[PDB]
């Protein structure tokens, strides 16, 4: 159950 | 216990190692994932400092 | 001589470490991606709030 990032690149909110 | 647990065992120890290698690679993509963010974060801090001298 | 297959014992004990200590990590990072997120926003909010006859927000 490790996690990764939401997706690869960052997007800000 | 020959057939055996041991090759349960064995196979349940490969299970550990693919999952540490998933972790490493997880915890890696979070670096660069952050790195990018502060990137982001820097550019944030510059454009408020260019804001508060019109606010001078 | 097990001494190579006893060797071979605790790398696995120290591959479980590793993991342990991986996780703890990975857990880690989810803590600070969630306070990291939240200085981003106030970050934000600052710049809307500063954005004085400069930008406007709110725009049907």
């Amino acid at each position: 159950q490790a996690q990764g990032p939401p997706y690869p690149t960052y997007i800000p909110p | 216990g020959a057939m055996g647990s041991f090759n349960s065992s064995i196979n349940n120890i490969h299970e550990m190692e693919i999952q540490l290698k998933d972790a490493l690679e997880k915890n890696q993509q979070w670096l660069v994932y952050d790195q990018q963010r502060e990137v982001y974060v820097k550019g944030l801090l510059a454009k408020i400092f260019e804001l508060e001298k019109k606010t001078e």
